[PDB]
This record gives structure tokens, C-alpha cells and sequence, in this order.
């Protein structure tokens, strides 16, 4: 089964380099670390507006000031 | 006499099916060659203009 790769690569070189991209694409995007900064980007795109809510006692966080550091951080992608 | 010509067994190893697997996938034929014999057009054409100018003949 060895040379099975090398006596139909030598008799019909179209589909067997096809069956390589079938390879190498379904195995790499569970593999790397650039995936899940995919999703971390997709999600942290605002669309719609951010409503804010009432106040009852707490605050648990969160003021009224924006530019408070009160939320979360996705300001590394400027800094990336 | 004789001679056989188009009767050559092929290659059949590692390392000279990747000069027939570049040639049908890449196309390093068919442009090297057939790109490369028609142009090849810078050469001069030659052409009479016959109400102006003739050819040869013979006596």
C-alpha cells in the first residue's frame, strides 16, 4: 500500500491532489490557537444599541461614567 | 535499415514523476513551448506589394 501512493499519483494526478485538500482543511481549524480569537472578534462587534438598565440598591458595578474602567477588556485588539 | 521511434518504456521511480506530476498540474508544457514559439513575431513580414512591387522570375 505503499507504492499505492505512487502508482496513481504517477497514473492520474487530478483527484489525488484534490483528496489532499480534502485533507489538511477539515484537521487544522480544531488545531491552532488563531481560532476562538474568531469567535472572541464575531461576538464583540456591536450591532445594536447597548441599553442600560435601573438601579435598585447595588450595584453590583458598572457606573454610569463610559469611560470608567467598569466593563470588560477588548482593547487588545488595538493593542494587537 | 530500421529505427524505432515513439518506444520508450517511462521513467517509473521517486524523484522523475515529479517532472510529469509539475508538467500536467502547473503547465510548465504548453507556454514554455507553445507561448514562447509564436511570439517569435518581431521578425520581419515578408510581403510583396505587388502593384508596387515584383518578385523574381528566371530567363
Amino acid at each position: 500500500v505503499a507504492a499505492f501512493l505512487k502508482n496513481v499519483w504517477a497514473k492520474e494526478p487530478v483527484l489525488v491532489a484534490s483528496f489532499a485538500i480534502a485533507g489538511l482543511a477539515v484537521i487544522l481549524p480544531t488545531l491552532s490557537p488563531y481560532t476562538k480569537y474568531s469567535l472572541m472578534i464575531n461576538r464583540a462587534t456591536p450591532y445594536n444599541y447597548p441599553v442600560p438598565l435601573r438601579d435598585d440598591g447595588n450595584m453590583p458595578d458598572v457606573p454610569s461614567h463610559p469611560q470608567d474602567p467598569q466593563g470588560p477588556s477588548l482593547e487588545w485588539l488595538k493593542r494587537l | 535499415t530500421y529505427k524505432y521511434v515513439n518506444l520508450r518504456e517511462p521513467s517509473m521511480d521517486m524523484k522523475s514523476v515529479t517532472d510529469r506530476a509539475a508538467q500536467t498540474l502547473l503547465w510548465t508544457e504548453l507556454i514554455r513551448g507553445l507561448g514562447m514559439t509564436l511570439s517569435y513575431l518581431f521578425r520581419e513580414p515578408a510581403t510583396i506589394n505587388y502593384p508596387f512591387e515584383k518578385g523574381p522570375l528566371s530567363p
